[PDB]
DNA sequence: TTTTTTTTTTT
């Protein structure tokens, strides 16, 4: 079973080949693999647990079936196919192997008693880990007549003690020495089933998983991962005392890989160093598109294909993804400054509000979904729970910190009573929340960027009232906000005729990777700085803003505003990775500003 | 004794005989013990009734042990396996029995089981609660001792047990006198488990008395039939719990069967007959429905016509990723005493999942979704309200004018995305709440009345009236004949109970409810040559309430409407195309709903 | 059988 099994695994790693394409024949597929793992750190080798179905079928009825009795064998027929750079680079810790699957394999509730200790696949999203657990490996022994070591390792499962010095032989004199034996580390997470995938009128689940040595912090909760490991089960005594054990044992999931990257969503920011890794094909792409003279609305008019017309929406929305530059202020003692936008969108119902807020949710990754009435005060930032099983008061974090790089999506903005709407005052302009509690005072921090959606007051844009009347929020939250997005329903016949015309073609029946990848690119290899031509007409476009905004009632306008056109005119810059904001990023940032609120 | 027993139930399970097979006289349990000795069956519900046919003394000593017998029959199974196709006779047994009731006993309640029917095969009926989840339980333990290369067993019957350290094999402590055993969990046989609580009923409960509880500890095959909050009817030993004289009682599940419908679940005699399929076929199948909903009520031809479709639903789509409701909502608005509440209380009896709820009575924490802390854990737990109980169905709301205005807008959430985002301070999800509602209200203080407009009488925000395809319009102005005609039907009803018989007769309750439940998966498309016609009905709505001085406000919602209101029709009709015919019933409809008020 | 924090029904 065993060295019939690495003489079968060698085969595959050495030949096999796809019909498919990596990183935007090369026939040595995971022997490219295992040379990157030679060129650079990161012992892992990530195998795919299906390429291993076409190549084979029976070592994959044995790989998802003795999981634990192969995956060493899938270390060691590593290890010696490792030849090639032997000499060349000899790194220390070993080469690894960790099966996985592309798409899901069960659900939180259909895991039966068959599955026991067997490779499963589910997925989730991870609520809360824990700090770390000590978990002891090879015992060392001292006797105290003969004061003789011995190191015993722990091979089945439990540590024996041997009970004869091998010196003095007392019969018993060996105590066990904690702090000069070896410890690995331990972690406890807990998934939780994903909205969709669950029957119907039903609550999620929980399924505690186990980390092991090297993926002990490879999660944050907020996070939607697809877990695979294997699947056990370990009895439980009913007195810490007797060894009267139940018969309802209790399962949890020793994790071997973890996979966050969705095809659907953009890229999270755990591949920085992967924007390296894109196809010198793929920059000559991008520089290129970015050089059309309407890149701005070529990109913009492809998000959300379902939406009619809408043109400036988008094009904030589009602005909302990249943001302004990520300056460093800690010499000027002001602090942080923030570099993500704000957008509000107020207009009379039937309008696709939510259906922006719905859409923009399911592309962004590490992004949350919020309502009116269903969102406390304390659920958005920061709660006090009593910890069940230490009895003790410790933190956690609500929705705007577990977006954190991503947007906040807040619908039905206006149906808060007003304590639970101030407390956005803070996380919305100084990325920042302090906490002050019974025995936590402390001081967290995040990088979210608000999207919310509100109706006018009495839900009817009445055009008798002013503008700073129909939407009834305050000065000191409107000026939080830099982009008032005021949606109406004019009667115009033709635009009704067309919008009618569109809607129904949606019952009968530009490429997603340009943009998901121009947004990679944009973000990693850009800082547009300003320039003494722009920075001249942003002076300018503050001093008229005032003079109009004053009289009208609509909304006045204060300081931050003049930051706002800053966070804006960067953020026009980034799109065409012009490096250096000039004139014209302003004149259009400014445009932007001026013609939504009309 | 019980040896000769072992033969009077082998002669039974081979000799039985059935008719109903539709073929000629075969063998009941001749085939199942086949398919069980394939292994492509694992559990084998022998009927009580099939043995009282013709042997109704066993019956009378099965309910009277029933624990001793439910052995017996195991025994006698497990023999005849081998004649038609390890160590203990259990750890090789892959299959298991259960008792399907005795029809001359009478479903008791849980208040009526008492001491003297400890051991016997009852039977109750009651509502589900905290069904937990399912766990492997331990049935043979299998130990190894790895010093002498065996293998040993020990079953186990209590709820907990102590393993052993012996490794009883004389000759491996003969030959040294020294070995431990280790426990492992892939030789051993574990088999489903969860328990569940049951409620009596707090209908058939004294008048002010509290409701018992009982357990039920599910296991095996009829794990996963029963969800929370739910009526069901159970079949199983009363048994006492194992560890001075009290005892603590559980129930042992047998049988669960669920009666939801008040008789039972159908759904495998749910398909239709040819003879059926006749009225099916008919011209009008859409117009007999429509009159015999609630036929003890006279008039109202064109709202029971809305209430079917209400019953039967559009289709959904999700173009681009962008989803469209294929639920129906309507309300009520109508003057005192036009029996709303009628109607509402038998469309809430005519749908599988439905839910009842009243305006006055109801928190808006209660309908959507609460979150909840136990004083025993002190640890937050979720708890559905009603849109979530009520999932796949319909949902019921009178008095709805009267509803707390802050309990009321948390609707607009379950109206169109049809999910409930929770971020209170324990929780952070969103539950899948596809419900469609329905709701009575009274017009302005009671009654309508012509001085003010709409808008004034009915008293929702734009908002809200909105998201109700149908806002149906009732009047009772006095008619010196109609009258008539009413108080000689209602008079009718008086005397015999029953509606006066018109040329033809109501379908029954049971029969309409699978001739929708097969009217519901059809899927009918749009046919792109009438996207002209549509789009012209629609353009004309948005000229007449924009030219007129009562009309509600219309918006790009409405076509909507006139899209899933059509393809409700379309699938009643059982075609697989929406046809120019259905959008003009369709056209009618949101035209007769404010027609009573000219 | 005590504080403190957080949610929901009630006067
Ligand atoms: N311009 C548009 N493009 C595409 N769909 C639209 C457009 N206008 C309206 N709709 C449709 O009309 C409906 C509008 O619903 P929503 O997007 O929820 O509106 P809303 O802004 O959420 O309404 P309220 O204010 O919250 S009740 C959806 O079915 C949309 O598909
Ligand atoms: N057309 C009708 N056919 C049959 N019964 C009717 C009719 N009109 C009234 N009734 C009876 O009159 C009573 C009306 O009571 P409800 O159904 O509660 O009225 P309602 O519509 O709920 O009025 P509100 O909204 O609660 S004041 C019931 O007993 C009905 O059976
Ligand atoms: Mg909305
Ligand atoms: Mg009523
Ligand atoms: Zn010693
Ligand atoms: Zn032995």
């Amino acid at each position: 079973n065993v060295a019939a099994c690495k003489e079968n695994f060698q085969r595959f790693l050495q030949r096999f080949i796809d019909p498919l394409a990596k990183e935007e024949i090369t026939e040595p597929l995971y022997m490219q693999r295992l040379g990157e793992i030679n060129v650079i750190g990161e012992p892992f080798l990530n195998v795919n647990c299906e390429h291993i179905k076409s190549f084979d079928k029976n070592l994959y009825r044995q790989l998802i079936s003795y999981p634990q009795e192969v995956i060493p064998t899938f270390d060691m027929a590593v290890n010696e196919i490792f030849f090639d750079r032997y000499p060349d680079s000899i790194l220390e810790h070993q080469i690894q192997v960790r099966p996985f699957n592309a798409l899901k394999t069960k659900n939180m509730r259909n895991l039966n008693p068959e599955d026991i200790d067997q490779l499963i696949t589910i997925s989730g999203m991870v609520i809360r880990t824990s700090q770390l657990i000590p978990e002891m490996q090879e015992a060392f022994f001292q006797c105290q007549v003969c004061a003789h070591t011995t190191r015993v390792e722990m091979d089945r499962g439990r540590i024996a003690e041997p009970s004869v010095c091998g010196r003095c032989h007392t019969t018993h004199s060996m105590a066990l020495i904690h702090n000069r034996s070896l410890f690995s580390d331990k972690q406890m997470i807990k998934l939780q089933e994903s909205p969709e995938d669950m029957p119907a009128g039903q609550t999620p689940h929980t399924v505690i998983l186990f980390a092991h040595n090297d993926l002990v912090d490879k999660v944050q909760p907020g996070d939607r991962v697809n877990v695979t490991g294997i699947y056990r089960a370990v009895p439980i005594r009913v007195n810490p005392r007797v060894s009267n054990v139940k018969s309802v044992y209790k399962t949890h999931i020793d994790v071997i890989h973890y996979r966050k990257t969705d095809a659907k969503r953009l890229h999270g920011l755990d591949e920085e160093a992967e924007q390296k890794l894109f196809s010198e094909k793929r920059v000559e792409l991008l520089k290129e598109l970015s050089r059309k003279p309407d890149i701005y609305e070529r990109l913009a008019s492809a998000l959300a294909p379902s939406i009619y017309e809408h043109e400036d929406i988008k094009k904030g929305i589009l602005l909302q993804l990249f943001g302004g530059t990520r300056k460093d202020f800690s010499h000027t003692g002001r602090g942080k400054f923030r570099a993500e936008i704000n957008i509000l969108l107020c207009g009379d119902p039937g309008t696709s509000k939510s259906q922006l807020l719905q859409y923009v949710y399911n592309l962004v990754p590490r992004g949350q979904y919020t309502s009116g009435k269903g969102s406390s005060a304390v659920g958005l930032t920061a709660y006090v729970m009593k910890d069940p099983e230490t009895r003790q008061l410790v933190l956690q974090t609500g929705a705007l910190v577990l977006s954190d790089n991503g947007i906040c999506c807040i619908d039905e903005f206006d149906k808060m009573n007003e304590s639970t709407r101030s407390v956005l005052h803070e996380v919305m302009e100084q990325q920042t929340l302090s906490i002050a509690k019974a025995g936590i005072i402390c001081q967290l921090n995040a990088r979210t960027s608000v999207l919310a959606a509100a109706n006018p007051i009495e839900s009817q844009w009445n055009p008798k009232k002013t503008t700073i009347e129909n939407i009834q929020l305050p000065h000191t939250l409107l000026s939080r906000f830099d982009l008032i997005f005021l949606l109406l329903d004019p009667q115009d016949e033709a635009y009704d005729r067309r919008l009618a015309h569109h809607l129904v073609a949606l019952y009968y029946q530009l490429d997603m990777a340009v943009l998901k990848d121009y947004i990679a690119y944009a973000h990693s290899t850009i800082m547009p700085r300003l320039s003494e031509e722009a920075s001249q007409a942003l002076i300018e476009a503050y001093v008229d803003m005032r003079k109009i905004g004053s009289s009208r009632g609509m909304v006045s306008a204060y300081p931050r505003q003049l930051e706002s056109l800053i966070r804006l005119a960067e953020a026009h810059a980034k799109v065409r990775l012009s490096n250096k904001v000039e004139a014209i990023d302003v004149e259009e940032a400014k445009r932007l500003h001026r013609e939504a609120l009309k | 004794d019980y040896a000769l027993e072992k033969e009077k139930v082998k002669k039974f399970l081979q000799e039985f005989y059935q008719d109903d097979e539709l073929g000629k006289k075969q063998f009941k349990y001749g085939n199942q013990l086949v398919r069980l000795a394939h292994r492509e069956q694992v559990a084998l519900y022998v009927d009580l009734d099939d043995v009282a046919e013709d042997d109704p003394e066993l019956v009378d000593s099965i309910c009277e042990n029933a624990r001793r017998y439910a052995k017996l029959f195991a025994d006698a199974v497990q023999e005849l396996l081998p004649q038609y196709k390890q160590y203990p006779a259990e750890l090789m047994r892959r299959f298991e029995l259960y008792f399907q009731g005795p029809s001359s006993n009478k479903p008791r309640v849980i208040r009526e089981v008492r001491a003297d029917s400890v051991g016997k095969l009852v039977t109750v009926r009651g509502i589900v609660t905290r069904v937990s989840e399912v766990k492997p339980k331990m049935v043979v333990a299998t130990y190894t001792c790895d010093q002498c290369g065996a293998e040993t067993y020990q079953p186990i019957q209590s709820p907990t047990f102590m393993p052993l350290i012996m490794c009883p094999s004389q000759e491996c402590q003969t030959n040294r006198s020294g070995g431990r055993l280790y426990l492992q969990t892939r030789g051993s046989r574990f088999i489903k488990f969860q328990e569940m609580k049951m409620q009596e009923h707090s209908d058939q409960v004294p008048v002010g008395n509290i409701p018992r509880s009982i357990t039920v500890l599910v296991e095996g095959e009829n794990t996963r039939i029963a969800q929370p909050g739910d009526h069901v009817s159970v079949t199983g030993i009363f048994l006492p719990i194992l560890r001075g004289l009290l005892s603590e009682t559980y129930l042992e599940a047998h049988r669960i069967v669920k009666m939801n419908k008040s008789e039972d679940d159908e759904s495998g005699a749910g398909e239709l007959t040819r003879e059926e399929l006749r009225q099916i076929a008919e011209e009008d199948f859409y117009e007999k429905l429509a009159a015999s909903i609630a036929p003890e009520i006279y008039g109202h031809e064109d709202v029971k016509k809305a209430l079917l479709l209400l019953l039967v639903g559009g289709v959904d789509q999700s173009p681009r990723g962008m989803k469209i409701r294929g639920n129906i909502n309507i309300c009520l608005m109508g003057d005192p005493g036009v029996a709303k509440s009628q109607l509402l209380s038998y469309i809430d009896r005519l749908a599988p999942r439905s839910q009842y709820t009243t305006g006055r009575g109801s928190s808006g924490v209660g309908l959507t979704a609460a979150v909840l802390r136990d004083s025993v854990s002190g640890e937050l737990t979720l708890e559905g309200g009603a849109l979530v109980l009520a999932d796949q169905g319909v949902c019921c709301i009178d008095e709805f004018d009267k509803m707390a205005e802050a309990d009321r807008t948390a609707i607009h959430e379950v109206m169109e995305q049809q999910t409930i985002s929770i971020a209170k301070a324990g929780i952070l999800t969103t539950l899948n709440a596809r419900c469609s509602i329905l709701a009575a209200a009274n017009p302005a203080y009671g009654r309508y009345n012509p001085r003010r407009s709409l808008e004034q009488n009915i008293q929702l925000p734009a908002a809200l009236l909105s998201r109700f395809d149908l806002l149906w319009l009732i009047q009772d102005r006095p008619d010196r004949d109609n009258d008539l005609r009413l108080a000689q039907h209602i008079t009718y009803v008086h005397q015999h109970s029953r509606q006066p018989p018109s040329q033809f007769e109501p379908l029954d309750m049971k029969l309409m409810r699978r001739y929708i439940a097969m009217c519901r998966e059809k899927q009918p498309m749009v046919p792109e040559s009438l996207a002209d016609y549509i789009t012209a009905a629609y353009v004309e709505m948005r000229r007449e309430a924009w030219a007129s001085k009562d009309a509600t406000y219309t918006s790009a919602r409405t076509l909507l409407a006139i899209l899933r209101l059509s393809t409700a029709l379309a699938r009643l009709r059982m075609v697989d195309v929406v046809e120019k015919e259905d959008v003009n019933e369709a056209i009618r409809l949101m035209e007769m709903s404010k027609d009573s008020l000219l």
